[PDB]
């Protein structure tokens, strides 16, 4: 079948009784899209400001991995240009015993810590460590830039 | 260490009620198994609840990026009956109505000492069912309450089942059982 109440059911609470911080909306044109909006965490870098992501559900999920990544640009050492994100479980450790909350809750977490633990080397993050008090100033003029008025 | 036996004693000394008796065990267990209170990890938290009341002993559930470690396959090797309807609930069912309902398929099916992993909206989900004899015990050990269907907040025996919600009664075999109990996944656990 394809647990049919299974996605029925994550859909339903993301929808209406999602994680605190996090909204989504349907997409009307293709039902297996999400549009996910996650406010930035209050005493980050990125407070104030309302970030714009994609969700889909792939055909063999849960056995495949949801997909997600930022649509809102953001400076932030675990998401690179395409706003893709360096989260573990939505790669080689995703399982269908997970579930979609458990990989927004993340991603949420992301935002308010930086996982410095990231083998994938870049810019922003060299930055972030090497230059933390000038990166989150301008993770914060990012945020009022792309994820404020956008909306 | 934790002795399991021990602590039904302690809880069975009080005179408790079904589900308030449940949950305070869940409460116990939870304080081991998810010391975080965490949730993703559910799937690993009720195979924990399970391998204690096994006799297995008490360890640390798997958190989030621990879970493909064993579970993946746990998942796997009971697909079948996860992706079923299982016992669906009646319109303006009560909780305490569903549960006892729910109970019932499991006693019907399960002997003494045994345990089963109770799936919520066909593994949205997880809990475990622990049979005393008697009556069957709910525990959720990943946010330590008694029987739930993935509430943030454990709902009064009163509160009305949401229509046709679903649970999927999980039969794990012994074999499933010690393969994991052999697991390197299962021994770089925290003790208690």
């Amino acid at each position: 079948a394809g647990l049919p109440r299974r996605i029925i059911k994550e859909t339903q609470r993301l929808l209406a009784e999602p994680v605190p911080g996090i909204k989504a909306e349907p997409d009307e044109s293709n039902a297996r899209y999400f549009h996910v909006v996650i406010a930035g965490p209050q005493d980050s870098p990125f407070e104030g400001g309302t970030f714009k992501l994609e969700l889909f559900l792939p055909e063999e999920y849960p056995m495949a991995a949801p997909k997600v990544r930022f649509m809102t640009k953001i400076y932030h050492p675990n998401v690179d240009k395409l706003g893709r994100i360096c989260l573990d479980i939505l790669k080689d450790k995703w399982s269908p015993a997970l579930q979609i909350r458990t990989v927004l809750l993340s991603i949420q977490a992301l935002l308010s810590a930086p996982n410095p633990d990231d083998p994938l080397a870049n810019d922003v993050a060299e930055q972030w460590k090497t230059n933390e008090a000038q990166a989150i100033e301008t993770a914060r003029a990012w945020t009022r830039l792309y994820a404020m008025n956008n909306i | 260490n934790v002795n399991v036996k021990k602590l039904l004693e302690s809880l069975n000394s009080k005179s408790l009620g079904d589900m308030d008796k449940d949950s305070e065990l869940a409460a116990t267990l939870q304080k081991m198994i998810n010391p975080s209170g965490g949730d993703g990890n559910a799937s690993g938290c009720a195979l924990h609840a399970c391998m204690a009341m096994l006799g297995y002993g008490v360890r640390e559930a798997p958190v989030p990026n621990e879970i493909s470690e064993y579970m993946t396959g746990f998942f796997h090797r009971h697909l079948e009956q996860i992706d079923s309807e299982g016992i669906v609930s009646h319109p303006n069912e009560t909780y305490s109505k569903f549960r006892e309902r729910i109970a019932e398929n499991i006693l019907q099916n399960t002997s003494k000492g045994s345990v089963v992993m109770i799936s919520i909206e066909q593994a949205t989900h997880w809990i475990a069912g622990f049979n005393d004899g008697e009556k069957i015990m709910f525990l959720d050990v990943q946010t330590g309450k008694g029987f739930n269907l993935y509430d943030p907040v454990e709902k009064s025996p009163d509160a009305f089942v949401d229509e046709n919600s679903s649970v999927q009664v999980i039969h794990v075999s012994d074999q499933e059982f010690d393969h994991y109990a052999n697991s390197s996944s299962w021994k770089s656990k925290r003790l208690c």
